[PDB]
């Protein structure tokens, strides 16, 4: 499984943030236009998307930009049915219980900002923006949307920029 | 002579006035308000969920 969520991720036009050489985030495209996270600096893989002007959302900490059609021909699929269970994304599995994600400890950290959350369906269900320390596992700080169109960002409490 | 300070009054015009000063108050005191409550909306719908 997580072959293939690898396989999706790199056919679907997805750049790492560079910045001096070194791996700061990730950014995707998702529903035909280009997110990133605002805390992360530096410029997308692409010089074509490069090119697009970003709009900053403070509250946040995202930023946004249109993607010209043609290349919107290929994007991430967004659904919200988002019931409990277990998805898959990058670095393996994601446990999804009472609203939140949680992930065994020493997965992730510093610089995995940006990978999004795939259900069975390599449909996006969540975006990952950092993270905490919780023992045993870690509970990463997403955002999610209802069925509704309503943004909510779940942030644990102390949450570090990861 | 006595020339009460508060003399100089016109009825009309100072009320005229009363509007130019503290009705600038009035209309921001009910847009912070109303930013208040936008802003208890905005959060009411993102803790919705």
């Amino acid at each position: 499984k997580r072959q293939r969520m690898v396989m999706k991720l790199e056919s679907d036009k997805t750049f790492p943030i560079m910045l001096e050489g070194k791996i700061n985030g990730y950014a995707c495209v998702v529903g035909g236009k280009l997110f990133r996270p605002m805390h992360v600096e530096g410029k997308i893989d692409n010089d074509v998307l490069a090119a697009l002007k970003t709009k900053k959302a403070s509250k946040y900490d995202l930023e946004y930009a249109d993607v010209p059609q043609n290349m919107r021909a290929d994007t991430f699929k967004y659904t919200h049915e988002k019931p409990q269970g277990y998805y898959s994304w990058h670095h393996g599995a994601v446990q999804y219980e009472n609203g939140r994600f949680t992930v065994p400890k020493g997965v992730g950290a510093k610089g995995d900002s940006g990978r999004p959350i795939l259900d069975n369906q390599g449909r996006v269900v969540a975006i990952v923006l950092g993270g905490v320390n919780e023992g045993s596992r870690t509970a990463l700080s997403v955002v999610m949307w209802n069925e509704k169109g309503v943004t909510v960002k779940y942030t644990p409490e102390n949450c570090e920029q990861w | 002579h006595a020339q009460t300070f508060t003399a100089a009054v016109s009825k009309t015009a100072w009320t005229w006035l009363t509007s130019l000063l503290g009705g600038s108050a009035v209309i921001i005191i009910i847009g912070l308000v109303l930013a208040t409550i936008v802003a208890m909306y905005v959060l009411t719908n993102q803790k919705h969920n």
